[PDB]
């Protein structure tokens, strides 16, 4: 939990003032004021969809979800009126498949990539039991998401350092990219779903292009192959004074 | 930033609860 | 400083019975004509053969059961089967209508 | 003599045996129940040209890929090939419900059948297709279910034995798959 | 070029011999084989200004020194070249799927390419760092067939072992 | 997302040309025979937890090796999941029959389809089984040539439909092999 | 993830088994000497931190190039993240210790950590000395054959719990490698 | 799976900890109450052909409209795929047994088993029914002991709730 | 409520956007189908006491052991909640002729359905065996209009695929 790259070589995350402005009894928050009000919708329109580069007629129908967002400050209540929309079906679910679309919740809501899947076959276990609104509501009313988040910042991608699994910190790599990469590039096709249901990892150079400035990105790689055989048993031996003991 | 002792729909409950 | 072709020949033997290709099978005939003494089973080994004639009454048949089957010629689609070689010669009284299909029509009885 | 009735497959060529009338009244009274399952391996073999004619061909009833060019039945001798290892599936099993057991099934006629299909390119999934019509002309055999001919038997209840036939058609099927 | 045909042609003209059966059964291999390598080709044909664009970013991430001043990839100049330098690698093995041997990066690509490489200071390690994840970054359905990616990371595994 | 009338517009587009009489004939005709392609869509949606719950246990009786421990669809939870995606095969060619389109059917339900089947580790010889068994049921209802359930249609001919089902039941089948 | 108890039903639901008498005299063993396992594994809780401090300085000590400009230990920043790496792998081998199985060392811990590796740009030959002194750190306090820190036992062998969790850190090299 | 050591080892992965003292106290118990369930899981292992036979006739005497044409038990297989599936649930009881959980029922036996269950036209009832007679049958001092019991049954009725 | 008019309004909504003249012409044919559902609506509701007393009494036609004493339809005060619980469907069918939708049926009627019948252990298969009976008890030119029996028998087994 001590995160080495998180708030030494990114930024800081964005977000409300504080949360004791909801216990206020003369105010809602702290009111920010529309110079500071829009430069945080910004940074909301830049992750849930991506850089998708929404223009000013598509814009105009999320009108009603700002001009709530600007009297109830809940950025939650945001995100989640952001992700019923037309403007998210139409680049992530419309064209894709489905775990396409799984894997681009994970990461415009959570910050992070799917751990397994357990835990990717219950979203669809939610798809059943109605429809793409019940995948969205449970992310968003999770415990995850209030111990991370809350109603007060934007979802960002966190280094945390102490990853339940060390294969989520890799498909958070996959997933989020440089600056320059939004997320219609391939033709649906989720990335993720190879190394999902069979269990391997990444590749190491689509990694390393997500990583920020200032980490080695790339270096390590040895000239032979990039992932380990799962058959190999090696003879690893230890010196004591007389031999060599292999304690396998 | 989060600061554990928070909600955030309950919230909008108890406001149309204690004027109920 | 191994033999390849005798190491697996021997290894590919033992395995593998020598019992499968040769079609052998028990041919079981009950005689029973209703007398206690005339009931004999008789547990005999037959080389048993691939009747060439019987398949052309099944082949056929079902080649134009399914020649009449208005939902199985979709969903059983046929690959797209290539004619012999004969070499066109440029009159098309031979070439579209050859002698071993000339005056053949289907007759429905 | 049914130790000797091993012995006439074990060699790898013909050897003809038999019991007598007494033999068979021996073997009747050792065994349990044995009037029936003679009954039971004369009700297929008396109609076993028919059970391999209507299941090859059932076959190609629900799957005309087979007899379409580009298939495995076609060309005038893979058809013929495969009405003879239809017979050969049938007296295997016919075999093994006279002498009661799968041991003479499992071993010389299902061992090595999986390899070889798929040496030869023989879909295996169809040849469990054509076990399971014979295992379903066999238990209306077995039963005198059988609705375009009925045959005349003693009266009684033969559901044990048409279990025992057709749990040996699932061992044709569980080595293919 | 080293390939099946010229193997077995060259090794009956230095004999002084006819094409026998043995010559003949080994283009038989050419043609049970011409399926998997060619789909192997046109999907490398077709896609290959977004390959060596993935692979020549993993020689600059590893060896992220060469953008110093001093070093091989110094300038804007220098850094197309590498670009255009791997483009080569890739449209040679382009080649040798077609071909079918091990020719055309045999005498266009492998040739006097250490001498070259060694006199203008350029490191064959990062050569070598844009080939070795092109061949680990290879999903065997999803890119191409399953024999298709066995010849395709053999000829990357060809010139791995020649550059080393 | 395209359907019937909209790959007509977007082919038109790509020539900078207005849609002109000559290519309206084709659209003309579809919503001529409009009504009896809706008449023979919900012959499929109301018997649609029966074809699955066929489809499925038919792929069973032909390959039984689906059901031994190590199966594919050997416990439970596998079982369920073979149900599961048997219903989805089922939904999405009920919408390109809907749209007169195979857009939608491939790039959400098939995009990707073959990669996953293989890392899941799920047959590809017996998965296509299972949509050409529902294959052959769906041109059933619309030639109403079913054995059990008739149902009371209006007479001519839907051997168009009947014809276009099965071009899109086997574009699944060319997705998975 | 599983233990020691779980490995061997899904041994047995390959061959769709019951886990009887002969399978059960390996479980009645890891009972019987479950008190010690317990006993063990305190032993290395008691004195993880002193435990990774030491390995991760001792591998510094015998590459002084972690150290300088441009070693992957060289900051604090990068120092705290080797010190945290070095308590995560030691944390998931007491898990592995405790269950008698390394199920979840391999997959939580140790799969895809090769590639996070060649990625940030730890040195794989140098980590794996990190893991390789606390493997001879585990084995000293579980005989109690350590030069300071002897604890109180009750008298008997370790012997093979010392080489198991020999063999749950050689794990961890093999899968960085 | 779902045990007393998969417990105490992911509530501790989550908060990051080592294996603290009161982990170490939960498995004293999976030691101590081990000879109870290790007994009733060899009993059942050694005897499971004829509780099973018991188990599916009691199904059938209290449902015989099953056999009634066009039912689940129909013909002679689909009785035979009656004595399999409930074979299949005594194999699971001794899983739960050794394992000392239950996780080998609700994940290979109870999940997904409503959904096909549903489809297949198979009723629970005829299920519970089979599993409710088995936990009648257990007697104390003869089949087991008196804590092999205790152990054994409620395993059985846990399998109950799961179905009703 | 899901019908015509709803899901015509609540995907502009959900777009943001005034409707257009697409799904104006969405409810052109919700005027067309108005003559034939409505047709069928008081053809149920002024015959639904026949109905159900001739499809409530086949499924104890068909399933006489829940008349057994310790089962489901064990005395007259279960009989007659039974005929009460199969009138619903048959006034919620009578709901989906009038919205032209599926929604009373979808949320009054199956939302939640799976859980308390398998918890009161009340047979899913006897609800389904009385809706296919009025779903073959229907005569078309003698009960209503020719489109009006294909309404009908829409929403029956929509039921039927809902139910099981
Ligand atoms: C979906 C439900 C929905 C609605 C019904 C409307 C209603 C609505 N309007 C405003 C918000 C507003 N509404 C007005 C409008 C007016 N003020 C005037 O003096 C004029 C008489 C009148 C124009 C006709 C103005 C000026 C604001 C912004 C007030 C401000 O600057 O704080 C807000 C607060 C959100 C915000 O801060 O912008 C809401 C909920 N918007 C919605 O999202
Ligand atoms: C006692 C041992 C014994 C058997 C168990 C059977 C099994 C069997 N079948 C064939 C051989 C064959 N078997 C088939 C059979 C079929 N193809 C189909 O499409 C159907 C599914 C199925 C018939 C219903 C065919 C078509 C061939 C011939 C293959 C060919 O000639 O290319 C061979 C030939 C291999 C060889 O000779 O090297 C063998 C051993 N025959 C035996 O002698
Ligand atoms: C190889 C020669 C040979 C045979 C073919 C059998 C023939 C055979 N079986 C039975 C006698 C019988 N056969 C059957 C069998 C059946 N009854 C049914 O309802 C089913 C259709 C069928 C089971 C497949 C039964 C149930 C009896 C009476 C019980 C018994 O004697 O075992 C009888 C005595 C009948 C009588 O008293 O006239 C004879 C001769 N035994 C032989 O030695
Ligand atoms: C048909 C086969 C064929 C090839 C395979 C290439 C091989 C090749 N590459 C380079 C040339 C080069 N290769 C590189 C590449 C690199 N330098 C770096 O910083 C990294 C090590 C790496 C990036 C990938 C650079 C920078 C040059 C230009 C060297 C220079 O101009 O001094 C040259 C020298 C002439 C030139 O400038 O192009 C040749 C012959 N050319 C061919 O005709
Ligand atoms: C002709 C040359 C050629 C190659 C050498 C490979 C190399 C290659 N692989 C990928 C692309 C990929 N390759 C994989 C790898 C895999 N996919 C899986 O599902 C498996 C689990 C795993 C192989 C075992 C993945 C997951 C991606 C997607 C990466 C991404 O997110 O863009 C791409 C990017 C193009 C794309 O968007 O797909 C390229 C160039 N492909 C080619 O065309
Ligand atoms: C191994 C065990 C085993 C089975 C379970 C069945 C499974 C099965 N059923 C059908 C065949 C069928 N399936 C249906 C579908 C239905 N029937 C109805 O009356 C309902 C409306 C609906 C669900 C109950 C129909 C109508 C047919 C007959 C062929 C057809 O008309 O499509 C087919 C073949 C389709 C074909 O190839 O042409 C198969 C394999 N067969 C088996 O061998
Ligand atoms: C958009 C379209 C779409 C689909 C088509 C399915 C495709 C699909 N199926 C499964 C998952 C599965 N799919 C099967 C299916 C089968 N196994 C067999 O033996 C049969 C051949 C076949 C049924 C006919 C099984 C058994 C699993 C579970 C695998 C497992 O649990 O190990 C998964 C993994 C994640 C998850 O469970 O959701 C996916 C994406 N899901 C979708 O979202
Ligand atoms: C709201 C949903 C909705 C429906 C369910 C249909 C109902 C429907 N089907 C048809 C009408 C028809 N339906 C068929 C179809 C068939 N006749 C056969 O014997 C074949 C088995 C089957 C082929 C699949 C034909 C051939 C017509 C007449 C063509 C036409 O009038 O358009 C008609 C026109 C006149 C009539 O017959 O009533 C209507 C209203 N329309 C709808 O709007
Ligand atoms: C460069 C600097 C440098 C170091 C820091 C040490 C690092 C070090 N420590 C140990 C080895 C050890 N380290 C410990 C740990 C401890 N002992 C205790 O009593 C404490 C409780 C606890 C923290 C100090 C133990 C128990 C051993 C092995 C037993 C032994 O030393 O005999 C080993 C031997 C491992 C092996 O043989 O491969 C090494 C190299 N050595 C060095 O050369
Ligand atoms: C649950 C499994 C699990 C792990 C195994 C670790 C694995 C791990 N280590 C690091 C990250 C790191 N790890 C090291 C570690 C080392 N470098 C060295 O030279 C030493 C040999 C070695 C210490 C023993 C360093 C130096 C970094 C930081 C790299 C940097 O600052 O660029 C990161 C990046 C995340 C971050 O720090 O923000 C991850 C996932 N974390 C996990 O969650
Ligand atoms: C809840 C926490 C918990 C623990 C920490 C352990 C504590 C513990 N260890 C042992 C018991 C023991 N511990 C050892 C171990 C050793 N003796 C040696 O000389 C070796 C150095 C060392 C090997 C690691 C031996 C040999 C026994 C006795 C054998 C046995 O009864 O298992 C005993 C049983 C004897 C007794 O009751 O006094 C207990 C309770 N058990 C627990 O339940
Ligand atoms: C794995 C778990 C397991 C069980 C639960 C039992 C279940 C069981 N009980 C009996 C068989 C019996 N069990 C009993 C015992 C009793 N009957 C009563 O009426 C009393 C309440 C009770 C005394 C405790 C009796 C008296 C018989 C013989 C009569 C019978 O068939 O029930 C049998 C028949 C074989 C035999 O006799 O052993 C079986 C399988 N056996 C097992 O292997
Ligand atoms: C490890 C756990 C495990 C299980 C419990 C079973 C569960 C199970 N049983 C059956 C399958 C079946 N199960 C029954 C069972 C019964 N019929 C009745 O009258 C009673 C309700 C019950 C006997 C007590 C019948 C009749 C079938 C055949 C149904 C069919 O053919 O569709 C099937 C369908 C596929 C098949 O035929 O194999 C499955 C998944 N499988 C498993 O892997
Ligand atoms: C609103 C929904 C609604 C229904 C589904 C039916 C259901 C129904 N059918 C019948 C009763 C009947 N219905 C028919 C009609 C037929 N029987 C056949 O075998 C022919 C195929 C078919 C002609 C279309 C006949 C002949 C009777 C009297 C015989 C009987 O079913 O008892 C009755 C008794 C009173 C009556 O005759 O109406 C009822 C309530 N009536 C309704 O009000």
């Amino acid at each position: 939990a001590f995160s080495s790259i998180q708030n030494v070589l990114t930024d800081a995350p964005l977000g409300t003032p504080s949360a004791m402005g909801f216990l206020d009894e003369r105010t809602e928050k702290p009111l920010m004021g529309p110079s500071e009000m829009d430069e945080l919708v910004y940074a909301v329109y830049k992750q849930v969809f991506g850089n998708a580069h929404i223009m000013e007629s598509e814009r105009a129908e999320l009108r009603d979800a700002e001009s709530l967002f600007r009297y109830l400050r809940d950025v939650r209540e945001f995100v989640r009126a952001l992700a019923k929309s037309n403007a998210y079906t139409s680049r992530f679910l419309q064209g894709n498949q489905q775990y396409r679309f799984f894997e681009l919740n994970f990461k415009h809501l959570l910050g992070r990539g799917p751990r397994s899947l357990e835990e990717m076959a219950s979203h669809s276990a939610l798809y059943a039991e109605g429809g793409f609104e019940a995948v969205i509501d449970a992310i968003l009313d999770s415990d995850e998401y209030a111990q991370e988040f809350g109603s007060t910042v934007v979802p960002y991608c966190r280094f945390k350092g102490e990853y339940p699994t060390n294969e989520e910190f890799n498909r958070m790599l996959v997933l989020k990219g440089a600056n320059s990469t939004s997320d219609k590039a391939g033709k649906g096709r989720s990335k993720l779903c190879y190394s999902i249901a069979a269990g391997c990892s990444q590749n190491w150079l689509s990694m390393s292009k997500a990583l920020p400035f200032g980490t080695e990105k790339g270096t390590g790689f040895n000239l032979i192959s990039s992932s380990r055989n799962p058959a190999a048993r090696p003879r690893i031996g230890t010196k004591i004074p007389g031999g060599v003991v292999f304690s396998s | 930033r989060r600061t554990v002792s928070f909600n955030a729909r309950v919230a909008r409950n108890k406001s149309q609860a204690k004027k109920i | 400083v191994v033999l390849p072709v005798a190491r697996a020949g021997l290894a590919a033997t033992a395995k593998k019975n020598q019992y499968m290709g040769t079609s052998v099978a028990p041919e079981i005939v009950l005689t029973d004509k209703g007398s206690d003494m005339s009931r004999k089973v008789k547990t005999e080994d037959k080389k048993v053969a691939a009747d060439q004639a019987a398949a052309m009454g099944i082949l056929a048949n079902m080649s134009l059961y399914a020649s009449l089957n208005p939902v199985k010629r979709m969903t059983y689609k046929a690959k797209e089967q290539a004619p012999a070689y004969v070499k066109k010669t440029g009159n098309p009284v031979e070439d579209f209508y050859p002698s071993s299909w000339r005056n053949m029509a289907p007759v429905i009885s | 003599m049914l130790d000797a009735f091993s012995r006439v497959v074990v060699n790898s060529d013909a050897k003809a045996a038999y019991v007598g009338g007494s033999d068979l009244q021996a073997l009747k009274s050792f065994i349990a129940d044995g009037n029936k399952r003679l009954d039971a391996v004369n009700s297929i073999v008396s109609n076993a040209s028919c059970m391999v004619s209507d299941a090859v061909s059932g076959m190609i009833c629900e799957n005309p890929g087979l007899i379409s060019p580009g298939g495995n039945c076609y060309t005038n001798r893979r058809m013929a090939a495969c009405l003879r290892d239809g017979e050969i599936i049938l007296r295997y099993v016919s075999y093994a419900l006279l002498a009661g057991d799968a041991s003479v099934l499992e071993d010389r006629c299902l061992n090595g059948l999986k390899e070889t299909y798929i040496a030869l390119g023989v879909p295996t999934n169809s040849s469990i297709r054509a076990v399971s019509i014979m295992k379903a002309q066999a238990v209306a055999f077995i039963t005198n279910t059988a609705t375009e001919r009925k045959m005349s038997f003693a009266a009684g209840d033969c559901t044990s034995l048409a279990s025992e036939v057709a749990s040996y058609f699932d061992r044709v099927g569980a080595a293919i798959s | 070029m080293k390939s099946v045909i010229t193997t077995v042609v060259s090794a009956a003209d230095a004999a002084g011999r006819f094409p026998s059966n043995s010559d003949l059964e080994s283009i038989q291999g050419n043609i049970q084989r011409s399926a998997a390598r060619l789909e192997a080709a046109e999907k490398l044909a077709g896609n290959h200004e977004a390959v060596v664009k993935e692979a020549g970013d993993a020689c600059f991430a590893k060896y992220a020194y060469l953008k110093n001043p001093g070093e091989a990839g110094e300038n804007q100049e220098k850094i197309n070249k590498c670009y255009r330098d791997v483009d080569h690698y890739m449209r040679l093995v382009n080649y040798c799927l077609v071909v079918g041997g091990t020719g055309p990066l045999d005498e266009w690509g492998i040739a006097g390419a250490r001498e070259v490489y060694r006199t203008l200071n350029l490191p064959t390690s990062a050569y070598v760092a844009s080939i070795a994840y092109t061949r680990d970054r290879l999903c065997v359905p999803r890119d191409m067939s399953a024999q298709a990616g066995v010849e395709f990371s053999a000829y990357l595994d060809y010139l791995i072992n020649a550059l080393s």
